[PDB]
RNA sequence: UGCCUGGCGGCCGUAGCGCGGUGGUCCCACCUGACCCCAUGCCGAACUCAGAAGUGAAACGCCGUAGCGCCGAUGGUAGUGUGGGGUCUCCCCAUGCGAGAGUAGGGAACUGCCAGGCA
RNA sequence: CCUAAAGAGUAACGGAGGAGCACGAAGGUUGGCUAAUCCUGGUCGGACAUCAGGAGGUUAGUGCAAUGGCAUAAGCCAGCUUGACUGCGAGCGUGACGGCGCGAGCAGGUGCGAAAGCAGGUCAUAGUGAUCCGGUGGUUCUGAAUGGAAGGGCCAUCGC
């Protein structure tokens, strides 16, 4: 017999670049995700592919804000 | 019900106005009244306001639910705000029709002199 | 017009009598009148629906609305998006007209008439009926009908129950068995 | 034989079986047969044991099985060598200790004794005569 | 792959051109679009010709 | 100063549904018209405009009530890092970390800015 | 997608499915809108068509797999449109490399919106192929004595 399996993709290496704390510097990738499990806060945009970049220097904050309990990412300007 | 309905359309433009950091002048409409607002950047502080509930805007109107009476807030809130010193504000329609009383207001805060 | 003041200068005080209620805004007010040609064999043939919305036009004296397929469904072979009747609404003048139309006129006019139901309601005070014929109503004529077509009315009410309901249309004598 | 009607997948990872059983109580009749080691029960060995059990206590009163056999597993045929995962051939319950795998209501206890004890020499797994608690 | 290439071309006769696609079959017409040129240095129409 | 109402934020179900009661001077809502500005893939329902006879019914707000949703200890249990051990498909011991579920219990929110009415 | 051991990565002739496109709107923007399913009543009409009300609360929808997303909707409808722009790009992700990806902002010119604004294609992740040789258009480059031209370069693009 044979197997009508043995596929698979490249991984993507998503997940999160920048931790809550860390100091980036503006355009810096926080996230790459599939569609927004984390949202943006302040000072960060959402790319086309849902990427979370800092648009300011700063440092990471995560937070859970709204009834739905949602995830935001913002830079804290410092 | 029609004051959520009208919530939700607010909500787009308002977390925009947010993000922005502007300072905004927020419009509320009754069937009876209409009320404007100058509210600074935080969101928790009011600048200047007006309103057809006043009396010394009030006493001079025929009815406080009108184009005239709009167009009568718009020229008191904008020059409040010039008193002030303001200028620079974003309108933010409050989910209603940018239309009739509320363009009203609109119009007369710009002939005024503020800054949208 | 003359319904509409035969509610507010008469139905209003029998009704606060009746089920005794305290407001003047407690009592049931007829909301609006809705019809319907649910034209499910213009699949093939178009022109039966454009005609079935001249009908209509005529009895109403308003504009039609092509309603559309909400689903696929492959037991009547249709597809979404497909037109399978046309509805009107009624509100204000154009319903209370419709409304005398109706009792008076149309309703005796029923081919083999013996009294409408009572049983049609649906819980909450909204009353329905099926007319058969569509040359019941003066607009239309007989000879001029190519195809004999049927039509539905539902009368959406500010109710509750189905007894305040079934009073509020026997004040305006709604021919009932 | 027990087996699932119908499975999101024919397959399924080895997998372990460490850990105590849910289900450990006498929920539904009056007395139990609980598991006191740790193993699989085939579908074939809750049937046979199954059967043990009714014919003793002459279908009177009433047995639950409380395990089902939802894990497939595979084998390979016979001088084969890879060349993907082996077809399904049996259904078994993962057990471990403390699971109830039967109960028994409206016999007495000294039948109920006997009947658990001939359905007991079918199976793979030590097990134990328990009685349902109040608490 | 039934959508053929296209080129668009400049009105403004500077010989500046962009690419794109078509189905052929279902749009038929020719495709038309203001784009910018940046030899003019303007947005001005852009016509459908063959690749 | 206090009470009530509106608007904008802060705070995300201990803040939600239900059940019982309660408010119309102002405010808010329905409501009254619609030729118009504007509007319906039909309809002044909605949107919108011009109004203020009626109404607190619905909606909205406020007060009570564990009836739910929900929140939730303590202890124990599961798992587990490091080291050691056994009867080693799985466990135990030393030490550190320690759930989930469930139980007692709770729960009928809290707070800034501006404006208006009332005493 | 799982195996994959709660950052990334991670093998087997391990377990399961998809792609080799589509779309000038299915893109942009402004304004608006909110599902499935069931219950009750109703001409032809039936288990299921369309109408009305209630419960329900996204159990729907998303051009095509699956996963992650989506109400401020990314879902649905309409108006006006061509930003499916040109030159660039702080910074960052991901690759041995060739490469691939995200990107605020700047200049020019545009669309929608009263305006704040938004727009460098599409909810996101597949829809593909280096180099060489050659074709087409353009070009303030080159032009073997010189002026030209051929040929070459550069920019755009195409083919097997
Ligand atoms: C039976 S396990 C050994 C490997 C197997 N023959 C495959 S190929
Ligand atoms: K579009
Ligand atoms: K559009
Ligand atoms: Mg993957
Ligand atoms: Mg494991
Ligand atoms: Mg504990
Ligand atoms: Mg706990
Ligand atoms: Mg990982
Ligand atoms: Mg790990
Ligand atoms: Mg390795
Ligand atoms: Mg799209
Ligand atoms: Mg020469
Ligand atoms: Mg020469």
């Amino acid at each position: 017999g044979s197997t009508r399996n043995g596929r698979d993709s490249e991984a993507k290496r998503l997940g999160v670049k920048r931790f809550g704390g860390e100091s980036v510097l503006a355009g810096s990738i926080i996230v790459r995700q599939r569609g927004t499990k984390f949202h943006a806060g302040a000072n960060v945009g959402c790319g086309r592919d849902h990427t979370l970049f800092a648009k300011a220097d700063g440092k990471v904050k995560f937070e859970v804000k709204g009834p739905k309990n949602r995830k935001f990412i913002s830079i804290e300007a410092e | 019900d029609k004051k959520s309905a009208r919530i939700r359309r607010a909500t787009r433009a308002r977390r925009k106005l947010q993000e922005l950091g502007a300072t905004r002048l927020v419009v509320h409409r009754t069937p009876r009244h209409i009320y404007a607002q100058v509210i600074a950047p935080n969101g928790s502080e009011v600048l200047v306001a007006a309103s057809t509930v006043e009396k010394a805007i009030a006493e001079q109107l025929k009815y406080t639910g009108n184009k005239d009476a709009a167009a009568a807030v718009g020229k008191a809130v904008a020059e409040r705000a010039l008193e002030k010193g303001i200028k620079d504000v974003s309108f933010d329609r409050s989910g209603f029709q940018y239309h009739g009383r509320v363009q009203a207001l609109a119009d007369a805060a710009r002939e005024a002199g503020l800054q949208f | 017009a003359k319904l509409h003041d035969y509610y507010k200068d008469e139905v209003v005080k029998k009704l606060m009598t009746e089920f005794n209620y305290n407001s003047v805004m407690q009592v049931p007010r007829v909301e609006k009148i809705t019809l319907n040609m649910g034209v499910g064999e213009a699949i093939a043939d178009k022109k039966l629906l454009d005609n079935a919305a001249a009908d209509l036009a005529a009895i109403s004296g308003q504009k039609p609305l092509i309603t559309k397929a909400r689903k696929s469904v492959a037991g009547f072979k249709i597809r979404q998006g497909y037109p399978i009747g046309c509805k009107v609404t009624l509100r204000g003048e154009r319903m209370w007209e419709f409304f005398e139309r109706l009792i008076t006129i149309a309703v005796p006019r029923i081919r083999d008439f013996r009294g409408l139901s009572a049983k049609s309601f649906d819980g909450r005070g909204n009353y329905s009926m099926g007319v058969r014929e569509q040359i019941i109503f003066p607009e239309i004529d007989y000879d001029k009908v190519d195809r004999v077509r049927g039509l539905d009315i539902t009368i959406t009410t500010t109710a509750k129950s189905d007894e305040e309901g079934r009073a509020l249309l026997a004040a305006f004598d709604f021919p009932f068995r | 034989m027990l087996q699932p009607k119908r499975t999101k997948f024919r397959k399924m990872h080895k997998g372990r079986n460490r850990g105590l059983a849910q289900g450990t109580d006498v929920s539904f009749g009056s007395f139990g047969l609980k598991a006191v080691g740790r193993g699989r029960l085939t579908a074939r060995q809750i049937e046979a044991a199954r059967r043990a059990m009714t014919r003793a206590v002459k279908r009177q009163g009433k047995i639950w099985i409380r395990v089902f056999p939802d894990k497939p597993i595979t084998e390979k045929p016979l001088a084969v060598r890879g060349k993907g995962k082996g077809n399904v051939e049996y259904w078994v319950a993962l057990i471990q200790p403390g699971k109830v795998l039967y109960e028994m209501d409206g016999v007495p206890e000294e039948l109920a004794r006997e009947a658990f004890k001939l359905a007991a020499a079918k199976l793979p797994i030590k097990t134990t005569f328990v009685t349902k608690t109040v608490m | 792959g039934i959508r053929e290439k296209i080129k668009l071309v400049s009105s403004a006769g500077t010989g500046h051109f962009y690419t794109t696609t078509k189905n052929k079959r279902t749009k038929p017409e020719k495709l038309e679009l203001k784009k910018f040129d940046p030899v003019v240095r303007q947005h001005v129409i852009y016509k459908e010709a063959k690749i």
